[PDB]
């Protein structure tokens, strides 16, 4: 029934094997997606670790390779290049604690966060949330309370109160809090604190995914 | 003014063309559809001989 | 009592059948078996269906008290029972190992978690099952369809009642509580240090849904494998007792799809499919 | 491209000997490989076939047991091992290429081959002619006939036409009875069906004089003609 | 400054032009034709091997081979009569939204967010599939690349431009401008002379190649555009927008003829195609299924629901005996 169409099958029975071996190996190179306000903190958040259109990235940590596809520099519509990022493992969000007065900025970041955390392609997509430029926020409120940008706030115009206020005001926009989670952290590295937080959060998300790829929910 | 002269020249380069009515175009379309309706393997399913799928 | 329990027997048999057959019909076409999961679930549903497709025979052996089917049948039915039971109890274990090596080894296990591995281990399961149950056919014949190995019958009888006890009750329970407890420890350890874990969340769910797939499997097959030892090391027995024990032993094989079936994402989706289809059909 | 062969020489009967192919210039790992053979003044005989992945091996009804084919993909090197030699195994051996996929061109690069000398249900393809005098400008048509239908039901015609000039090694000309290789002109062609096969030249010219051959790849083994010489 | 007035007067004149030539209402012409009937199709073949979404595909001129491009960094070639794999080409940028199969069968081409339509050679000694060229010059994201010969390709980019090129050199041999938004499509003609484009500005354009300048503009939508194809007679084409509507434009009357909609449809089109006789228009929606239409009566005649996710790509073959669909579920299909 077949003469030399039987060596054209020991070809398609090796091509598939090689595809698998090339698909059972992307996992260990996880895929993040940096974001940020207008030129706020997308500079050092990339170089936290030190190893053409859209930006790629690569940094290694305990046999885990992270690729941070920074996309905050592609001048097109928020949509036609965004569903190319579904299936991603997580999302990052870098915001400033004191730049709210410039132009305000906190409002723009809140609008962005709302447009993100309720997108059609980011329902089950978890989030991380950093809060950079903190040592300076200890002063901006010291002399200029946040009531400039949140007149409805009244309390200790200080770090351990105002900062927690902003944190709990940003950790509560998710219109659904059972499906996805939302983390928090601050940028005091010791040259290696934040990336550890990312490691922990990402392994937790990997778990929460496998525990649906195995029905154990 | 930066792009308000060549744009207008181009827009003028369009209006100056013959334009037939719609009925003749529809007729040509339906005629091309008829004269080839016999070799449309999807509009007229073929027997399982000339059907390598 | 015999008539009522025979009706109940038919009920149980047919409900199991429906369960572990609908499971196959779903996982075959609408779910599109690709990964090892769907390989193991199909094998398990098969085993369950076969173990369950032989109730009436023993239900008559309890009611008719004779074997109007022949000696060859008295061998084949019993052997088939044995092999279905054991392969089911081994498929549960291989599943409860497929998971430990999939949240705690989600990197290396890629080499293991493949379809070829699934198929070869399934074949090995059926092999081991046949090997451990052949001594039934080798010595079975109409008495009351039973086993009458040579003398001392007690030696052979209890020898076998302990060959099955171990290799169908202990190894699996010694590798299904463990591989269910090296999951919660992780899920806890790697929870506190995330930055969001208040009073534990999702552990209130994955500590309850885990101590439920280790309660039925150990409360159903225990009574049987303990009352056997009793009857064969104390010289006491009764009919309704063994009847209860048996109906339980064959009950675990009806509630499984409700655990390893409908609760799987693929199953949920592919079943919503036929659900809405029938809703459009008869409504 | 290159395909060199080594190992040939002179042995005593009964001994054993190895032959090695060395490739340079292609994806060895993606190519089947054969070992065709030729005697001093006779035709060609097939002897083996290894595939891509090494999970396929054939042999001739004459050699199973004492000839062992082997392949080392990293170092791009093929191997033949011989035990229990005889005098019917005195011949020249040729390392060859073969890739199979829709649109392929098997036997598209022959090597140069080694020489080995020593002291003292299969389809048949009938290549009758053994000499034909010609003069430039002459248009000829060579014949090859089979003992069975070569056309497989999938629409093809598994026949091949080869060539071999003196002091050289073969050079494919046609594959599947109609199709033409790459590296030759539109002077050559072929056609026929079911045990009738005619080759076709136009505007003859030197460098064409030699011994055209014939071959079928419908089912293993593989069988050759016997030499349709073409002299002036 | 004041020159914005002549623009409006010329627009009104062009409206009057392409309106005075309208007395037909095409649907009012075919009142006496016998309909197609009803069209059911069966999934003859299925093609697996992708591990993620696929974003486009293209058939070959022999009706038997085809090509696919996915996000797993792979470009695969299929023999659709045996579901076999001829070639699997690994990519450098996994953000892929285009692919092409050349007519001669020699070369293929990809393209994406990298702003480069890498061009690959299939028939090379050395037994492999090497990348012959990488063509740069854009500042957007390739949304479609289509050949003309083995040495002349055409690209359309999101930077509101299109381009004709030359491979052995690599330099834009032509540039096409006139858009006010992202271009997202392309279609070449059967005489490989004058192509057509359609952009997110709710507008399409009929170009020329030799000269370089636009020839006609086309409007009629109320939203953006996502797909476009011709009609065999190189005298019409069809646009598919995200407003759930698909439309037929002609090139001699400069107007639209029929509108293809139905109130029970809200989702957005992604791909469109015709048939060898131009009597049946295929359309791929985002409601996880596809559709089928009759290009002379506006009324559906079938459906091709066999997909568990979106339908991103689609394409009929030359001979006619088959059809195809690509889906985000990573399974290609072959109907007939």
């Amino acid at each position: 029934l077949s003469a030399e169409d039987k060596a054209a099958v020991e070809r398609s029975k090796m091509i598939d094997r090689n595809l698998r071996e090339d698909g059972e190996k992307a996992a260990r190179e996880v895929k993040l997606l940096l974001l940020g306000a207008g030129e706020s903190g997308k500079s050092t958040i990339v170089k936290q670790m030190k190893i053409t259109g859209i930006v790629e990235t690569h940094f290694t940590f305990k046999d885990l390779h992270f690729k941070m596809f920074d996309v905050g520099g592609q001048r097109s519509e928020r949509k036609k290049w965004i569903h190319c990022f579904e299936g991603v493992t997580a999302i990052i969000f870098c915001v400033a604690l004191s730049d709210y007065d410039l132009v305000n900025r906190m409002h723009e970041s809140m609008k962005l966060f709302d447009s993100i955390c309720n997108n059609k392609w980011f329902t089950d997509t978890s989030i991380i949330l950093f809060l950079n430029k903190k040592d300076l926020f200890e002063e901006k409120i010291k002399k200029s309370p946040l009531t400039i940008c949140y007149p409805e706030y009244a309390g200790s115009n200080t770090y351990e109160e105002a900062a927690a206020y902003i944190q709990c005001q940003f950790e509560d926009l998710n219109k659904r809090k059972d499906t996805k989670e939302i983390y928090t952290h601050f940028t005091c590295a010791t040259d290696t604190k934040n990336v550890q937080f990312v490691f922990d959060a990402v392994t937790d998300v990997i778990i929460k995914n496998n525990l649906k790829d195995c029905g154990l929910f | 003014i930066a792009q308000a002269r060549k744009l207008v020249e181009q827009l003028k380069m369009e209006a100056n063309i013959d334009r037939i009515k719609v009925s003749k175009a529809a007729a040509d379309l339906m005629a091309y559809c008829e004269a080839h309706a016999k070799e449309d393997p999807l509009l007229t399913p073929v027997p399982a001989s000339e059907n390598p799928f | 009592s015999a008539i009522l329990i025979s009706f109940i027997y038919s009920v149980v048999c047919l409900v199991g059948l429906c369960g572990n057959s609908m499971v196959i019909y779903v996982i075959l076409r609408y779910a599109k078996m690709k990964t090892a999961t769907n390989i193991y679930i199909l094998n398990l549903a098969i085993a369950d269906e076969l173990l369950m497709l032989s109730v009436p025979f023993l239900v008559t052996s309890t009611l008719l008290r004779h074997w109007p089917f022949g000696a060859l049948l008295c061998r084949l039915v019993l052997s088939v029972d044995a092999v279905n039971m054991f392969t089911s109890i081994y498929c549960l274990t291989v599943l409860s190992v497929d998971r430990y090596v999939a949240v705690v080894h989600p990197i290396k296990a890629a080499r293991y978690r493949r379809p070829t591995v699934a198929k070869v281990v399934n074949l090995g399961v059926w092999v081991l099952s046949l090997l451990v149950i052949l001594p039934i056919v080798v010595f079975s014949r109409t008495a009351a369809c039973n086993m009458l190995m040579p003398e001392p019958a007690q030696r052979w009888l209890v020898g076998f009642v302990l060959y099955t006890f171990l290799m169908g009750f202990l190894l699996p329970v010694g590798a299904i509580c463990l591989c269910y407890v090296l999951i919660i420890a992780k899920m806890r350890m790697v929870a506190l240090k995330a930055g969001w874990q208040q009073r534990k969340r999702s552990e209130r769910k994955i500590t309850l849904m885990v101590m439920m797939v280790v309660m039925v499997f150990v409360i159903c097959w225990m009574p049987f494998y303990v009352v056997q030892l009793v009857n064969v090391f104390a010289e006491q027995d009764d009919a309704t007792v063994s009847q209860l024990s048996v109906i339980l032993g064959y009950a675990n094989s009806c509630a499984n799809p409700i655990l390893y079936g409908f609760l799987s994402d693929n199953f949920k989706r592919s079943f919503q499919r036929i659900l809405c289809l029938s809703w459009m059909d008869n409504a | 491209v290159q395909l060199v062969e080594s190992g040939g020489g002179l042995v005593q009967p009964g001994g054993s000997r190895k032959l090695s192919c060395s490739a340079s210039g292609f994806a060895f790992s993606s190519f089947g490989m054969h070992w065709v053979r030729q005697a001093p003044e006779k035709g060609l005989e097939w002897v083996a076939y290894i595939s891509s992945g090494s999970g396929t091996i054939y042999y001739a009804d004459t050699v199973k047991g004492r000839f062992t084919i082997s392949r080392d993909d990293p170092k791009n090197t093929l191997f033949l091992q011989m035990t229990s030699l005889r005098s019917e195994d005195t011949a020249m051996y040729y390392c060859v290429r073969s890739i199979y996929y829709y649109g392929s061109s098997p036997f598209d690069f022959w090597g140069q081959g080694t020489t080995l000398t020593v002291s003292s249900s299969d389809i048949v393809m009938t290549q009758a002619t053994s000499s034909v005098p010609v003069t430039p400008g002459e248009s000829v048509s060579i014949s090859c006939r089979s003992s069975k239908s070569l056309l497989h039901s999938n629409g093809n015609t598994y026949l091949y036409w080869f060539l071999q000039r003196p002091g050289q090694s073969p050079q494919l000309l046609i594959y599947r009875m109609s199709n033409l290789a790459s590296g030759v002109p539109d002077r050559f062609s072929g056609s026929g069906s079911g045990t009738a096969f005619t080759l076709t030249i136009s505007r003859l010219e030197a460098e064409d004089v030699g011994v055209y051959y014939c071959m079928q790849h419908l089912e293993y083994p593989l069988t050759f003609g016997a030499g349709t010489k073409l002299e002036l | 400054d004041q020159l914005r007035q002549e623009a409006e007067q010329l627009k009104n004149q062009i409206r009057d032009a392409r309106k005075a030539c309208a007395d037909a209402t095409l649907s009012q012409i075919t009142n006496n034709i016998d309909p197609v009937g009803r069209i059911q199709m069966r999934t003859r073949r299925t093609l697996r091997g992708h591990l993620a979404k696929i974003y486009a595909m293209h058939w070959g001129t022999d009706s038997r081979l085809l090509v696919s491009a996915s996000q797993d960094g792979k470009l695969i070639i299929w023999d659709s009569y045996t579901t076999n794999k001829v070639h699997a080409i690994p990519l450098r940028s996994s953000w892929v939204m285009t692919c092409a199969y050349a007519p001669s069968g020699n070369y293929v081409a990809c393209g994406g967010l990298d702003n480069i339509c890498s061009i690959y050679n299939l028939k090379t000694r050395e037994g492999n599939v090497r990348v012959s060229r990488e063509l740069a010059g854009h500042t957007g994201y390739l949304s479609c690349c289509r050949f003309l010969d083995d040495n002349q390709i055409v690209t359309s980019s999101g930077d509101t431009t299109c381009a004709l090129w030359d491979i052995e050199t690599g330099q834009q041999t032509t540039t096409f401008t006139g858009h006010t938004g992202d271009v997202m499509s392309l279609s070449l003609a059967p005489d490989t002379r004058l192509f057509v484009s359609g952009a997110c500005d709710a507008s399409a354009k009929l170009w020329d190649v030799r000269e370089g300048m636009c020839r006609q503009t086309f409007t009629g939508h109320e939203s953006d555009i996502n797909a476009i194809c011709f009609f065999p007679n190189g005298n019409a084409f069809a646009t598919g927008s995200d407003d759930a509507t698909c439309r037929l434009f002609d090139l001699r009357a400069d107007q639209e003829l029929m509108t293809y909609s139905h109130d029970n449809i809200i989702c957005g089109i992604t791909s469109v195609s015709f048939s060898k006789s131009g009597r049946l228009l295929l359309a791929g929606y985002d409601d996880f299924n596809c559709n089928v239409w009759d290009a002379l009566k506006a009324d559906r005649a079938g459906v091709l629901a066999g997909h568990d996710n979106r339908v991103s790509c689609l394409g009929v073959t030359d001979d006619g005996m088959a059809v195809a669909t690509g889906s985000w579920d990573s399974f290609l299909k072959i109907w007939n």
